[PDB]
């Protein structure tokens, strides 16, 4: 009893650790402070004295100015929020879509427990141009980027991907392409026609750099 | 594992707890159906004592397993974690009473209260249900390797370490098991790897694979060549098979 | 111990009795043919004989 | 099983590599023979049919086949065996009727069919003479067989009537073993093998180095010898 | 010779020995199995390692036996033809014959041939051959040899049409792949599957493996190879290395110059450590610059003794200017600046490592003339060694 | 599990059932009606492995086969000195290597097993 508390108090945390690691990779203001955030403190805060894991975990993440803002000028803000539903439901979603459109969010992620409903993920896409990403915490456990075989991903502007394929003579269709349901795009938040930039370590060259278009 | 504890042979020891122990079919030997009419009395003189010390609420059917000595080996012997398990993917109304894990053998009884349906109850309680592990792993296998680290002084030195190789392939919740190390996980099979890591990651585990292949009986081959292949295979954001549904299934010209 | 040879025996038999067969359809077709005016034997023995040996060769 | 048999050298190169055998030396196959003395040989020493048996009751009893073909129980395999085995040598059943008999599956199997591959063996029986098994074979046997084969050269007048394979066969020297029966039976590769218990162990002997080594023996119990 | 026949025999009966201890203890249900595998898989493992160490020790004491006027031994000592193994087998003893891996199988009930008796776990029933060719086989080790051969046979018909097949496939699936003028790989349709060939631009056959020295060796002898200071004591330059020597003491231009210079190398350190996870030094590279200095120390006669001519700061000079103008794709925008400056990344490591200010002054000492020679070759080489545009 | 019950009446075998009005276990053929007291506290029983101590069939005449390798060792029963040995006749990868020794007088098994 006692230790499957601690089991899922203990995945909470590195799932709320990777969600703040990935927010900040995104490009948004995170300070380094919070993300090694203890799990001492964490269940202080994050949870009550009974011991249940309580999702208040909510948080408004914010474009950086100094080059987040510069580099792409229509990031707004971001909103993170925890279900506490083990299975979410097709009402508590349209609650969730809601409480976004309320104060206009560009973007929000949401993250289920086990399983979700197709009737929600239906109504996903819907609201434009605001994006909702879904996410599972069993996913979000561990961090994918951490790991060895994973090389640096790097998100490029509209103008730094005109300059490209004005300096290689390409066309759209003509560079590798990245599914949309990759780890890694979902990692980044990807969309349809963004090139991301990779970054690897060969044994016959120090750097290696290679494009892909998100198709 | 982790690096601190890479000679721990004691953490060794605790990890290996993610193989699937099937239940009830490699740690028993023989399952009863005996018949009793009274719900707390008992026909033979077994367990007569332990009902004794442990006393819609009549069970006129009873299970009993006759267990192994081997709980005890290997895995931890737990013998009340084993019914706690059974309990808690049953509950409902099936009533079991532990034993004593001192008693000689190891009985484990349960008890349903309201024959066709007891043989359906014992098919799902001994078939499909887990007790602790990762599932879709049959063997864990654990060996010592050597791996070069720089020294202190900064100099490569070779440190044996602790190494578990696993039949299964089962990494989407592998990853996720505590005092494991998830930045250093490899598996042979690149196809599960994009799927939990990216296509980069496939990419470079398809490199890996074709280079061991290749260098199996000696050869050498430049990386040029396997690099370039391994572009190709993967040029779009999943594998592409040399066959007649893999490239022969793009825009390229009809004739070839 | 479980498998046989077939050496120039029942490989022989085989096609004889698919020849034999041949042979007694054959005289049997003309035999229905015949009954309504009168029987002889060596005119469907003849041609027959021939495709046994065609068969055979 | 394919000693013996086919030759294992003897094969062509490529797709057919394995599937094309050529029949070793000393190598024959049956031609076939009516069962039905067989049946009738059985039911005369004593062979319950098929009908009038019950499972319950006879639980020690041996199922007969002939050719594949259930027939009865017996309640003493040895000693039809045995009288079998004498009949066959004695030249009354055909010397390529395979028979093998099952002690642990309580069968007896008889194959009179076509298409077997059966090879000639020697023949090991226990001499009280010499206190040990010895081959039936002899240097009077082997004096005549020089004899027919010297005589026929020139214009014997039948010394020892042509004293040929067929007599061999008649005599109870030489029988025709096929791959099933060969599961129960016991081989000497050589003549020489079939030493004393002792052969002359456990004793310190000079031999020649280069000479290529042999283990040989450990066994006492040789019902065949092979002829080469 | 007849010691070593007594010697090899013994070894066999010392390893049947074993065998047949290993099999009592075995049929007395005291022997303990390896994690993972059955009672009978170790077994059978532990027979047949035991039969291969016998074997090879057998053969290495024929093969040490042998004179030095043996035909054979000189033969392989040649390369040639022959190996250990065929001595081996040869002379001392022929290997266990196996199938698939395993040694041979009950073909009938519990025995291999019927001339050996029901279960029967001895090496000489299951597959092992004591004799060698020149003694002769017994017939049961005869017929083992032959279903080993079978095999072989079989495999190598297998094998030959299931590469056939798989390399008519690779070579109908990449037939289209071409390098263009921009030094791009790319297929018929024009898709980039490689923005540089070989993530390095360099043709395969103008590669030589070359040791990277900056990442292999200790702290204490990097700093003593590498790093040279003026200024301090300790790690000084010898004066009559150079014609220059008692005199650049003092300066601040050659100071910095040198303090840059370790910088950038233990950087360059850093960055080899951290690609190279296992500290392998030994990988192909385009250019091999140790020939070059070689043959220009043979063709110039360097004394070894008088005093160089160079300078430390026309050293540091020639080595930035070798290092700019090395040109592989040859571009004016600032992508394929970036591109060219970084796939030049781990030569120009080899070249700051075989050509430091230290290395120079003392074990490879050149004049001015021999070192704009040697600058001027690698340049020269390394421009030849380009992948050439339109390679299949 | 001892026996498969069959009806004495007719030939067809009884099912078990509960006589719960005397809280009671009746075997019955329910095609002619016919029930005993049926007195058995076991209904069913299944059995996951194979125990060691089958041997074999055990058929007399034993020594008449010549394949039977022969030993040595001595009968606990009638101390012979010559007996015959095979090993554990289930077929299986998790059998061990045991030997079942078969003494050929006094016909009495005795293993090897020295564990
Ligand atoms: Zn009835
Ligand atoms: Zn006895």
């Amino acid at each position: 009893m006692d230790q499957e508390n601690e089991r899922n108090i203990s995945r909470l945390w590195r799932a709320f650790r990777t969600v703040k690691e990935m927010v900040k990779d995104r490009g948004y203001f995170i300070t380094q402070e919070e993300v090694e955030l203890p799990l001492e403190d964490f269940k202080a805060k994050y949870c009550d004295s009974m011991g249940r894991p309580q999702r208040k975990m909510m948080s408004f993440q914010a474009n950086p100015t100094e080059e987040s803002i510069s580099k792409f000028p229509d990031m707004g803000s971001l909103w993170v929020e925890f279900c506490d539903e083990p299975s979410v439901g097709v009402k508590t979603m349209k609650t969730f879509v809601i409480h976004i459109q309320e104060k206009n969010f560009q973007t929000g992620i949401f993250v289920y427990q086990n399983n979700i409903t197709p009737s929600a993920m239906k109504l996903v896409p819907s609201i434009p141009p605001a994006t909702i990403e879904t996410f599972n915490e069993a996913a979000l456990v561990v961090n994918i980027t951490h790991h060895e075989l994973v090389p640096k991903h790097i998100r490029l502007s509209s103008d730094e991907k005109r300059e490209l394929l004005k300096r290689y003579r390409l066309k759209e269709s003509q560079l590798p392409r990245i599914q949309r349901a990759d780890p890694v795009a979902l990692y980044l938040g990807l969309k349809r026609g963004e090139v991301v930039k990779i970054i690897r370590k060969s044994e016959t060259s120090g750097r290696y750099a290679s494009y892909r278009i998100c198709m | 594992l982790e690096p601190g504890h890479a000679a721990d042979q004691e953490q060794a020891k605790l990890i290996r707890s993610a193989i699937e122990h099937t239940t009830l079919k490699s740690v028993t030997i023989a399952s009863e159906i005996y018949y009793d009419p009274d719900p707390r009395s008992t026909v033979i003189p077994e367990d007569e004592e332990i009902i004794q010390l442990h006393f819609d609420q009549q069970s006129p059917w009873l299970l009993r397993l006759e267990l192994d000595r081997a709980a005890m080996n290997d895995k931890d012997l737990t013998m009340g974690q084993v019914g706690e398990r059974i309990k808690q993917t049953f509950k409902n109304d099936l009533f079991v009473i532990w034993s004593e894990d001192n008693d000689e053998k190891l009985i484990i009884r349960c008890r349903v209260v309201r024959d066709h349906m007891l043989k359906k109850i014992e098919n799902t309680m001994l078939e499909n249900i887990t007790l602790r592990g990762v599932e879709n792993i049959e063997r864990v296998v654990m060996m010592k390797y050597d791996r070069k680290v720089p020294s202190p002084t900064g100099e490569y030195v070779k440190e044996p370490e602790w190494v578990l190789e696993t039949d299964g392939v089962n990494l989407s919740e592998v990853m996720t098991v505590p005092g494991i190390d998830p930045t250093r996980i490899y598996t042979n099979s690149f196809i599960d790897i994009m799927e939990v890591l990216g296509i980069e990651a496939g990419r470079a585990a398809l490199y890996k694979e074709v280079y061991n292949v290749i260098a199996s009986d000696g050869s050498y081959v430049n990386y040029r060549h396997m690099a370039l292949l391994v572009d190709v295979m993967t040029t779009q954001g999943g594998l592409t098979s040399v066959t007649r549904h893999g490239f022969n299934r793009s825009n390229t010209g009809a004739l070839m | 111990g479980k498998k046989r040879l077939d050496l120039a025996g029942p490989l022989l038999a085989q096609l004889f009795k698919t020849l034999f067969k041949k042979l007694t359809k054959d005289i049997f077709r003309y035999m229905q043919r015949t009954v309504e005016e009168a029987h002889d034997f060596n005119m469907k023995l003849a041609i027959n004989a021939k495709t046994i040996t065609s068969g055979l060769k | 099983t394919h000693w013996g048999l086919v030759c294992p050298a003897e094969t062509p190169e490529g797709q057919a590599c394995g599937l094309v055998k050529n029949l070793s030396l000393m190598s024959c196959i049956s031609v076939g023979t009516d069962p039905m003395p067989i049946i009738t040989f059985l039911s005369e020493w004593g062979m319950e049919p098929l009908e009038d048996y019950v499972p319950h009751q006879s639980p020690d009893a041996t199922r007969v086949f002939v050719n594949g073909v259930w027939h009865g129980v017996h309640r003493n395999p040895a000693r039809l065996m045995e009288t079998l085995r004498t009949l066959r040598r004695k030249g009354d059943i055909n010397p390529e009727v395979s028979m093998i008999r099952d002690i642990r599956e309580k069968e007896l199997k008889i194959f009179t069919d076509a298409g077997r591959v059966y090879r000639p063996l020697f023949i090991v029986e226990d001499d009280e003479s010499l206190g040990h098994k010895e081959l039936k074979v002899r240097k009077g046997h082997i004096a005549k067989l020089m004899a027919t084969e010297y005589q026929d050269i020139e214009g014997g007048f039948e010394d020892v009537e042509e004293y040929t394979w067929s007599s061999l066969l008649n005599e109870g020297l030489v029988e025709y073993i096929d791959a099933e029966e060969e599961e129960s039976i016991l081989i000497a590769m050589q003549p020489e093998d079939l030493e004393p218990a002792e052969a002359n162990e456990e004793n310190d002997l000079d031999v020649d180095p280069a000479k290529r080594i042999r283990v040989s023996h450990h066994a006492t119990t040789f019902t065949h010898c092979e002829i080469h | 010779d007849g010691p070593t026949m007594r010697e090899i025999t013994e070894t066999i009966a010392e390893a049947k020995k074993k065998v047949l201890d290993v099999t009592k203890e075995a049929q007395a249900n005291l022997l303990t199995a390896k994690h993972g595998m059955t009672l009978r898989e170790s077994f059978e493992d532990n027979v047949v390692r035991f039969l291969n160490e016998a074997r090879d020790k057998a053969g290495r004491l024929a093969e040490v036996n042998l004179k030095d006027l043996n035909n054979v031994k000189q033969m392989v000592m040649a390369g040639s033809k022959g190996s250990f193994i065929n001595i081996a087998q040869m002379s001392a003893c022929v290997g266990q014959q196996s199938v698939e891996g395993k040694r041979i199988a009950f073909g009938f009930v519990d025995r291999t041939l019927p001339h050996f008796s029901k279960d029967d776990y001895s090496p000489e029933s299951k597959g092992f051959v004591e004799n060698s060719y020149l003694r002769g086989l017994t017939p049961q080790e005869f017929f083992f040899h032959a279903m080993g051969g079978r095999e072989g046979l079989i495999d190598t018909a297998v094998k030959t049409a299931e590469t056939g097949y798989i390399q008519r496939r690779l070579v109908k699936a990449l037939e289209d792949i071409m390098v263009h003028y921009d030094n791009t790989t790319r297929n018929s349709l024009g898709n980039v599957i490689q923005f540089i060939y070989g993530e390095d631009g360099m043709d395969a056959a103008h590669i030589e493996k070359q040791s990277l020295d900056t990442i292999g060796g200790s702290d204490a002898a990097f700093e003593k190879r590498y790093r040279v200071d003026l200024l301090n004591t300790d790690h000084t330059l010898d004066p009559s290395l150079l014609e220059s020597g008692s005199e650049i003491l003092g300066d601040l231009k050659l100071q910095v110059l040198l303090d840059e210079e370790y910088k950038q190398l233990v950087k360059d350190r850093k960055f080899l450590r951290e690609v190279f996870v296992d500290g392998e030094a030994n990988w192909p590279l385009p250019v091999n610059i140790r020939r070059i200095i070689q043959n220009a120390q043979q063709t110039f006669h360097i004394d070894h003794t008088k005093p160089s001519d160079l300078t430390i700061k026309d050293i540091v000079l020639g080595v930035k200017d070798l290092q700019e103008n090395l040109l592989v794709l040859r571009g004016k925008n600032e992508i394929i600046q970036n591109a060219q400056r970084d796939a030049v990344t781990l030569f120009c490591c080899l070249l700051r490592s075989r050509l430091a200010t230290r290395r120079v002054l003392q074990e490879y000492r050149l004049t001015k003339q021999a070192f704009d020679w040697v600058l001027s070759n690698i340049e020269a080489q390394f421009l030849r060694s380009v992948v050439h545009p339109g390679e299949m | 599990m001892t026996t498969f019950r069959f009806c004495r009446d007719c030939n067809n075998m009884l099912y078990p059932r509960e006589d719960k009005e005397n809280n009671r276990l009746l075997f019955e053929c329910r095609t002619c009606s016919y029930v005993e007291e049926a007195g058995s506290p076991l209904v069913y029983r299944h059995e996951l492995i194979t125990n060691i101590g089958e041997t074999a069939g055990v058929v007399q005449d034993i020594g008449s086969d010549p394949t039977l390798p022969r030993s040595d060792r001595e009968c606990p029963k009638c101390h012979s000195r010559e007996n015959v040995f095979f090993q554990s006749q289930q077929r299986r990868k998790d059998t061990s290597m045991v030997l079942f020794f078969v003494c050929l007088s006094c016909s009495h098994i005795f293993t090897s097993d020295q564990k």
